[PDB]
């Protein structure tokens, strides 16, 4: 059972593989599946046996693009997985939120909207879809955008077209923009906060 | 409830007090 692991490890420790093999008390198919079953952040694993007494293991992990709800994570391709927080918390990632089957759907929004916002240097820190399919975004500068259920792109354009006049308005009265609520035909409501 | 606030703003152009409204 002498062990040689190949692959781009970021989350999986040696001791995870050691303790998956030790867990059985052997066959290359059984242990591949067992690594799968005990490491939920493994996407692919191939286990080739090798003389003398070696197990050469190829590991492919999921690669989070975002935290998903809070405890979990989601990769670019819509995969929902979990890493124990101990190994996750030095990372700074965007937060996605959705009801439990909806990662692919939230991620699709997240891409479209984040991409639009990137074109004027706003970046998405959180994006939250509700069961109702209402959308509430958080920018890096902690401005929350309330998009509701409708045309989210059109309302997001409103925010961008209207942001400069809010920033001088905020400058003047010496206050930060707290949120922008775009649940309107053609308008937007702006909540303010004291400066930090 | 959030549904209500949403309707409150979109159908009536309501606001919470202390917010600024802009139309575009």
């Amino acid at each position: 059972s002498k062990l040689v692991l190949t692959g781009e490890r970021h989350y999986t420790r040696n001791d995870d593989i050691r303790q998956s093999i030790l867990a059985l008390g052997q066959d290359v198919n059984i242990i591949q599946t067992q690594i799968e079953q005990r490491l939920p952040w493994i996407k692919q694993v191939s286990v080739r046996k090798q003389w003398p007494d070696e197990l050469k293991i190829h590991l492919v992990e999921y690669v989070p693009i975002a935290r998903w709800n809070d405890q979990h994570m989601v990769d670019a391709e819509g995969n929902t997985f979990s890493v124990p927080p101990e190994r996750t918390s030095k990372q700074v990632l965007p937060m996605l939120y959705g009801p439990e089957g909806s990662a692919n759907e939230v991620l699709q929004g997240y891409r479209e909207m984040g991409q639009m916002l990137a074109k004027d240097r706003f970046t998405l820190k959180e994006a939250a879809m509700t069961a109702r399919r209402s959308w509430q975004l958080t920018l890096n500068n902690d401005i929350k955008l309330n998009l509701g259920r409708g045309d989210t792109m059109k309302r997001l354009a409103r925010f961008v077209e209207l942001y400069p006049v809010l920033q001088q308005q905020a400058q003047t009265d010496g206050k930060r923009i707290s949120y922008v609520d775009l649940r309107y035909d053609s308008g937007a409501a702006v909540g303010w906060a004291p400066l930090p | 409830q959030e549904a209500l606030e949403e309707r409150a703003r979109n159908e009536l152009s309501l606001t919470r007090p202390g917010e600024t409204f802009y139309r575009l």
